[PDB]
């Protein structure tokens, strides 16, 4: 089943946004 | 009394002005991420204390691999995770020939991670 | 096999610190 | 007139961020909505302004996402959708074996956090 791993790409790729976007904060030191 | 500050498994040194040989105690210097890592905190420093070593917190982790997909008639098996560094292994089931990569690593890949070698065949 | 679910569990539980994380930055 | 302003809260934003009062009434109360990621877990989202000038709430939305609930030794543990609130998994015992306690689990409303309605059976004899 696919599903596991459908899951573990959308919690990865959702939580590469969120630390993208903990980036933004990051830069301003 | 601090030596020149260490490039660590995860962050380098910014400011390649080489090593001006002592710090004094207090003295913070700024890293940056290797490739394969991404920034954790806000604090990119290492600070020289009273022993004359560079403290630090971690302030970069692993960028992460995405899962490469199912493996038609074999299997994928996670063996640590999907994160930079890590490695993955094919098996083929009842008798079926693979073809391609038997192992796959997470590795750097340009401006992010990716994998080494993609998802194998199973044959015949 | 079930390292899949400690992924999973991994990942679910990072989502929600950085989830966290953002909004102590928000705050500041 | 006690209260100042109210903390950040990881779960929950005011609705109207306007006012721009600075102080605040013993009793007032400011209504909340669920940030992204977050569902609702009580009736009242508000918080309220008490005698000695600290906001009083409860924790009235949660963080959505249930938690693999781990390996069904002799059978399978199936995700249908993902494992958020609201979504339910399977349980399938293989073999011969004999399934007890529930077939299926939602994620759903619990304690102070988010939780599995049934817990994983036994797949036995």
């Amino acid at each position: 089943i696919s599903q596991e791993s459908k899951l573990i790409n959308t919690l990865t790729d959702e939580n590469e946004k969120l630390r993208e976007e903990l980036q933004q904060y990051y830069a301003l030191s | 009394n601090c030596g020149p500050p260490p490039t660590l498994s995860f962050a380098a040194p910014m400011d390649i002005t080489l090593t001006e040989t002592r710090f004094k105690t207090g003295t913070t210097l700024k890293y940056t991420c290797l490739p394969g890592y991404v920034r954790s905190h806000s604090t990119q420093t290492l600070t020289c204390n009273s022993d004359g070593e560079w403290v630090y917190n971690t302030f970069c982790i692993y960028k992460r691999c995405r899962h490469p997909g199912e493996l038609r008639n074999g299997q994928v098996e996670i063996k640590t995770d999907l994160s930079f560094g890590s490695q993955i292994e094919f098996s083929c089931s009842e008798g079926f020939f693979l073809i391609g990569s038997t192992t796959s690593r997470c590795e750097v890949q340009d401006r992010g991670v990716g994998w080494s070698h993609p998802l194998p065949q199973c044959e015949i």
